[PDB]
């Protein structure tokens, strides 16, 4: 009954992930029926040179490809590419390919990542996708390819695939239609993400949950409207509060409305106290999230 | 510090 | 880059989860070849009054069951009681049942809860064994049954059946040979928990992860020997420091001892900044754990 | 608070 970041159960996916090897480089990829989606990069080698994907990919040879799944090989029938991914033809389906889609997150949607290694799923984590479109992953060389994914309704929505570290850390993938997430770009140049402004709703989410849990002294007695608020969020990192019927449900089982919310935030955005455990405000946890841990409806 | 591809 | 808790990849054990349902009362269950393990307390009238488990169990009737994988339901052979669980035969056989063991786990020890509501996995996440044989979990009405595990070289070592929030929040689960982890039961009575300590030899472990995430203003330069450390920890609720070679490789990666880090664990315990994120010390990671999301074999 | 049993 308290909050953990957690990811959605992963068997859906684990029978996805491949080895794709192409002469020295070696990553992770995805197949899905006859076609295996893996980081463009594994075709080019470069420590600090740009890389010029469009000559990488004519001078490209079928068979220095070596791609499998566990320990069984498949067969390399054609390669094209699209925006930073390899779509790799193979020999035969994936008989275990389930029902799943691609959707492109936005600033604020969790999701969760199967972390990879050797075309072998090792771990998996919830993340939350920044307004500069990085995430705070846990990923070292070798994990490109890694997917990201949401469980809807039976449906597995892939929504990501991770391609690299910037220097300051953070981590950058692209989505299953080959675009770059912010428009990085995949080459080892310098390459510093905007500033990061939290998700308001998300936080919102947060101090809700807290409540409900006990953390209560941070709650302020003054009332902010979404309109004022909205003037205010975007010169302190913050953003614009779109949608407030996600909210009622917090606000009976609290009897805080987000006006009252809105104020505190206004205050902490605050040496101090750990709400929950958290000394700044966090933007990782959805309304969602917090509903499923909270009640489960 | 240089990007690093992965 | 990055350091997050992690689970491990839930698919081998998704399949074994059921709905075990006696009455007006539903919690999950695991079904392991032709029988479904669960917590006993399914069983009783109420959960709010103390229960008295051999009456439950003489005046039970096995047609008031109702056990379903999925929408197929199971039909209930026999049933008897183990500690906190009960042992439910059933007539139908699971041929997705995993190469498993049962395995009791020690304070310290980390391992993956499968977060289960209604006989469906819902979340995935890991815990750490803390001294007061609890752990820090995200568990609501109905999510009993949940099972802990490790996956070993292949076989899938079952700890933990979840039972009960203690009135701090903390949870408490048995093993799956019916004994309740810390000598706790599963009566709604007013149970406090003892002072919890943290396993230090995974703060060494956390520190280290820190120093190579490139985090150094907290290191000391003064030096304590493991056993002037030890009688020190004790009464500043950390463990002994029993096994130094566990860290035979961090000190090479990182040219700081753990001489290094006692003597910078003694001045933590502290102000006010932070360390890979947290605000005091964590003892939820294990070496074994730093070791994969550090460098991978 | 007593204990709850889930």
């Amino acid at each position: 009954a308290g909050l953990r970041k957690m990811a959605q159960p992963s068997g859906v996916v684990e029978k996805c992930i491949v080895r794709v090897c192409y002469g020295n480089m070696a990553l992770n990829g995805l197949w899905l029926g006859d076609t295996v989606m893996c980081p463009r990069h594994v075709i080019a080698s470069s420590t600090t040179s740009t890389i010029d994907y469009d000559y990488a990919l004519s001078v490209l040879r079928l068979h220095n490809f070596s791609i499998s799944s566990g320990n069984v090989f498949l067969g390399v029938v054609g390669v094209t590419m699209r925006g930073a991914l390899l779509q790799i033809k193979v020999n035969q389906n994936n008989v275990h390919t389930p029902k799943y889609t691609y959707r492109t997150v936005r600033p604020g949607e969790s999701f969760n990542i199967l972390a990879c290694y050797d075309g072998a799923a090792a771990g998996v984590y919830g993340v939350n996708m920044r307004s500069n479109y990085t995430i705070r992953g846990s990923f070292i060389n070798g994990a490109a390819g890694s997917p990201g994914y949401n469980i809807n309704n039976g449906t597995v929505e892939f929504c990501y695939l991770h391609q690299l570290e910037l220097g300051s850390g953070c981590h950058v993938g692209s989505d299953l239609d080959g675009v770059m997430y912010g428009g990085y770009e995949d080459q080892p140049t310098l390459q510093v993400e905007g500033a990061s402004s939290l998700f308001t709703e998300n936080v919102l989410a947060f101090l809700y949950a807290a409540l409900i849990n006990g953390s209560t002294w941070w709650l302020s007695s003054s009332r902010i409207a979404v309109d004022r608020f909205n003037e205010w969020a975007v010169h302190n990192g913050m953003t614009t509060v779109v949608n407030t019927d996600c909210f009622s449900i917090f606000a009976a089982k609290t009897g805080v409305d987000v006006q009252r919310l809105l104020a505190s935030i206004q205050s902490l955005h605050n040496g101090g106290k750990q709400i929950l455990g958290y000394t700044s405000l966090t933007d990782e946890f959805t309304t969602g999230e917090v509903i499923r841990q909270m009640y489960g409806v | 510090k240089l990007s690093d591809l992965q």
